[PDB]
């Protein structure tokens, strides 16, 4: 209840994912796939063999299990899942 | 819809370099000012022609003028007459008449419609 | 000043009715902001010099001949007075509208 | 239909009556590009004291055109191994000597430079030059030294009509399409029009200019390597070869 | 330096026309008529013949021994 | 300017506090709207929305 | 000349030809516009530095796009043969 | 990780709108504006062959549709050619850059096509200029289209439509 705009901001960013978090997820998944992690999506029927593209498609589908924990400045921590079952 | 015999008054030099405005007096106090280009100049002054504005595609000949466009800009003048502008994908046809097109429920706004003016012979 | 954007073959370049293709093509938009009228004047003067064969003197404040006589002589030799000329597109073969 | 206008030395002007503009443009482009002409490919320099460096001299020799009307059938095209040889071995004595293309001895007697007045290089005192050039057939697509035509033009067919007598039109038009005889404005060279529309611009009502849709004017100027008619025939043959190969590949793909 | 074999714009041989054009222009004839009757009508070739320097005449004195 | 302003960051509550913890603004730009995503200087151009909805029959 | 086929269908075809400049592409575009049934035919030079063209054909469905291209090639061959015959007698 | 961060954050199309002000930093240069204007003039008319040559450069395959002029001669208007690329729900009513002086009537009734009228993705009126597709121009038609349909659509529109503009200026003739 700091201000009305602060409340709007906080309720807006609960259900959405910022581009920094998307970039971090994609980079982490690409690094994992490069070392030898097995992709979750179907390897075949993909036009691009690049690891970055596979990680991006996995993020778009939502198969990869990643939970982002965002620490608010007042100590509150929010967990956002990417599974989207 | 909205077809009638008419006589063209003059062919103005036009605002642009290669555009001529054809002015036309029709029945029931209706006037039509439509833009043409040098190639689309099959018209001569004081000639009597017939125009049709129909949703369905009408018959036309090589000696006729046929086009299709989207009706828009329904406005009511302070006098009381209604002004409409049909855009033949850029070529403006300006209709001044009482009981305008959309007011009289003849056409809907933003509807594809063919405008065909044909010489009488 | 400017780098070479691309090298274009003789077939692709837009040829004129006499078949003369440009050696260098320059964007007209470079002219009005830079306000270099001397470039167009030199183009017309060079065309007149090649056609008539007579020397062209472009010394500032005193040029021989003047622009009007150069244009008249260019018209006399067989080209357009304003140094323009009919150009056909090399790739498609279609005459340009201007 | 094809109608000849004027057949000057190394120049040919034709009117094509029923041909699309795309085909005529392809003909002119293939005449510039897809017609093989013999020209210098490599140069072997035994000795060179000339002011011109080796690369400049090799380029000058390459730009020299050789007559190759009878060399098309006797020599393999580059897509196929048979190259002609030309020798140049001279030396000045005490005064500068401008050596021309006439003193270009060739292994094959039928293949000679187009003109002997072409100056290759100028040699100073006591300067010796000796080289052997290996001539090879090639298309204008690979290099411009192989182009058989100096210029090729395809332009619209003009239809110019005089409507009344106007004194200005004779001096407005850059071409001699208009003449003033017996105080009457007439057209002398209708086909010399270029559709400039100055004739229409200064006297709009006196003259009417239009273009004929089906007819076109095709002009080619050779450099002496080939006859203009042979250039056109070879361009059409190259177009036929390309179209036939494309059709074969399309049929194979199907 | 030395006149180019072919016109840069159109591949037309102008090297063989240097000697007649230069000799007749130096003789006292206006370049326009000489060019017209020599066989060059396109001004692209005329600028090739008109604007030439013939540096090669001076260079033969200062030639690299090699 | 870059050396002075480098430490600022946007946090999850809308504040513009620096990395050392010092708060600069309670809300960024008074509406938490980035200039990149704003329609010129406006967070929402209402007339633009009106156009988007009823422009065909305008 | 290499040939590659893209997005081939009954009425829509794309085809990349390697080794032909504007001349063959424009010739084929003209003949495709001449043959009946072709709704929209156009060639393109994706990059002038690379001598490879791409021809896109969309047909009304009466005739196949590949068949339309073959008919255009036949028309071009007929024109070339007629031109040769007419030049030889000149 | 560096490659992934470069792709997901610093890609060119994602940064079309500058952070300095809410306006597109990428847009039509000087030549693109002239080509778009000359293509969008009310007087332009294009035959089927010219339309095919214009649209060849773009990566657009589809039904051209009936030409805007059916008789006496089939002619496609430049606005009709342009409207094939606009999204089917896009409304704009801004003035053009040419309506910056005496010739401006400040209304959609001016005989001079200086008032851009687009309804349901159809360029019914007006011409494209610096105020329609120009760079560094906030609240322009291009800026609104990008803001409403994403930077990927923005990039697609830029590539195809601007190549079309350049091709038309090539085949018409622009000189000094
Ligand atoms: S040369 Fe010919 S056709 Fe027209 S304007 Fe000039 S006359
Ligand atoms: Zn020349
Ligand atoms: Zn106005």
């Amino acid at each position: 209840t700091i201000d009305k705009i602060n409340e709007i901001f906080k309720e807006n960013w609960k259900n959405k994912l910022t581009k920094y978090e998307i970039a971090r997820i994609i980079s982490a998944r690409a690094l994992q796939l490069s070392m030898g992690a097995l992709p979750l999506i179907d390897t075949s029927n993909l036009k691009s063999d690049d690891v970055i593209s596979i990680a991006e498609e996995e993020l778009k589908r939502g198969v990869l299990p990643i939970t982002i924990r965002r620490i608010y400045p007042n100590g509150q921590v929010e967990l956002i899942s990417v599974r989207k079952i | 819809m909205m077809q009638g015999t008419c006589k063209i008054s003059s062919i103005e030099k036009g605002a642009l370099k290669n555009l001529y405005v054809v002015k036309m007096d029709c029945d029931n106090d209706l006037k039509i000012e439509f833009d043409i280009t040098k190639e689309l100049s099959i018209f001569s002054k004081d000639e009597e022609v017939t125009f049709i504005i129909s949703r369905e595609k009408p018959e036309y000949s090589e000696k006729d003028f046929c086009a299709h466009g989207y009706l828009f800009l329904e406005r009511q003048q302070e006098d009381g007459s209604f002004i409409d502008e049909i855009s033949l994908y850029g070529l403006i046809v300006k209709i001044l008449s009482k009981n305008g097109l959309i007011n009289s429920k003849l056409f809907k706004m933003m509807d594809h419609v063919y405008y065909c003016v044909k010489k009488k012979a | 000043k400017g780098v070479v954007g691309i090298l274009i073959d003789q077939v692709d370049m837009p040829y004129t009715a006499k078949g003369i293709v440009p050696d260098i093509i320059l964007n007209p938009h470079a002219l009005p902001s830079r306000m270099t009228i001397g470039q167009i004047m030199e183009a017309i003067g060079g065309k007149y010099a090649a056609l008539s064969g007579k020397p062209v003197d472009a010394t500032p404040f005193l040029e021989t001949p003047k622009l009007q006589e150069m244009q008249k002589e260019i018209l006399k030799l067989g080209h357009l007075p304003d140094s323009t000329e009919v150009v056909y597109d090399g790739r498609t073969g279609q005459k340009l509208k201007s | 239909p094809i109608s000849l206008i004027e057949r000057n030395g190394l120049r040919l002007r034709l009117v094509l009556e029923n041909y699309p503009l795309e085909f005529v443009n392809s003909i002119r482009r293939a005449s510039i590009l897809y017609v093989p002409v013999m020209a210098v490919d490599e140069v072997y320099f035994i000795e060179n004291n000339s002011p011109l460096y080796d690369e400049i001299l090799a380029h000058r020799l390459a730009l020299v055109p050789f007559v190759s009307d009878e060399a098309l059938e006797h020599y393999r095209p580059p897509e196929e191994g048979c190259y002609n040889r030309v020798y140049l071995d001279v030396e000045a004595k005490d005064q500068p000597l401008m050596i021309y293309s006439r003193d270009l001895k060739s292994e094959d007697q039928m293949i000679t430079p187009v003109s002997g007045a072409i100056p290759i290089v100028l040699l100073g005192s006591k300067q010796k030059i000796s080289l052997e050039a290996r001539l090879r057939l090639g298309y204008g697509k690979e290099h411009i030294k192989y182009s058989p035509v100096s210029v090729s033009i395809v332009r619209y067919y003009p239809k110019v009509t005089v409507l009344g007598n106007c004194e200005k039109a004779v001096e407005v038009c850059p071409e001699g399409v208009f003449a003033m005889e017996n105080n009457k404005l007439v057209v002398k060279n209708e086909l010399s029009c270029i559709l400039c529309e100055e004739c229409l611009k200064y006297c709009a009502g006196s003259v009417s200019i239009e273009s004929v849709e089906n007819k076109f004017i095709l002009e080619i100027e050779s450099v002496g390597s080939l006859k203009p008619e042979r250039i056109l025939i070879e361009a059409s043959k190259s177009l036929l070869r390309k179209l036939s190969e494309l059709k074969s590949k399309l049929e194979a793909g199907k | 330096m030395i006149i180019p074999i072919r016109c840069f714009t159109c591949g037309a041989v102008v090297a063989d026309k240097w000697e007649p054009f230069s000799n007749r222009v130096m003789g006292g004839e206006d370049p326009e008529k000489v060019l017209t009757e020599l066989g060059v009508n396109r001004y692209c070739c005329r600028r090739m013949l008109l604007s030439h320097v013939n540096i090669i005449r001076e260079i033969i004195h200062y030639t690299r021994p090699i | 300017l870059i050396n002075a302003l480098s430490d600022l960051r946007i946090e999850y509550d809308g504040t513009v506090r620096s990395l050392y913890g010092d708060i600069v603004q309670v809300v960024y730009g008074d509406d938490a709207v980035h200039p990149m995503y704003s329609a010129h200087s406006k967070s929402v151009n209402v007339n633009r929305v009106i156009e988007r909805v009823i422009g065909w029959k305008r | 000349m290499e040939i590659k086929v893209i997005k081939e269908e009954q009425n829509y075809l794309e085809l990349q030809i390697d080794g032909e400049e504007h001349t063959i592409g424009n010739l084929l575009k003209g003949m495709l516009l001449k043959v009946p049934g072709v709704k929209f035919a156009a060639y393109s030079l994706p990059h002038p530095l690379i001598t490879s063209i791409t021809i896109k054909i969309l047909t009304d469905g009466s005739i196949s796009a590949r068949e339309a291209l073959i008919k255009a090639i036949e028309l071009a061959e007929n024109y070339a043969n007629l031109f040769i015959d007419e030049v030889k007698k000149i | 990780e560096a490659i992934a961060e470069a792709r997901e954050l610093m890609l060119v199309h994602k940064n079309i709108i500058t952070p300095r002000y809410g306006g597109p930093i990428i847009g039509g240069g000087q030549d693109y504006i002239s080509g778009a204007y000359l293509l969008s003039v009310k007087t332009t008319l294009l035959t089927v062959e010219e339309v095919a040559t214009i649209l060849g450069v773009t990566d657009f395959v589809g039904e051209l549709g009936e030409p805007a002029i059916l008789a006496p001669k089939p002619y496609y208007t430049g606005k009709q050619v342009i409207s094939l690329f606009l999204p089917k729900d896009f409304n704009f009513h801004g003035p053009a850059n040419i309506s910056k002086g005496p010739r401006a009537c400040k209304d959609e009734i001016c005989p001079h096509d200086s008032f851009i009228v687009i309804k349901n993705g159809l360029l019914l009126e007006g011409v494209f200029d610096k105020k329609a597709i120009g760079n560094q121009q906030p609240e322009s038609m291009l800026h609104w289209s990008i803001r409403e349909y994403g930077t990927e659509y923005g990039k697609w529109l830029m590539d195809n439509v601007f190549k079309m503009f350049i091709r038309f200026l090539e085949m018409r003739g622009f000189t000094m």
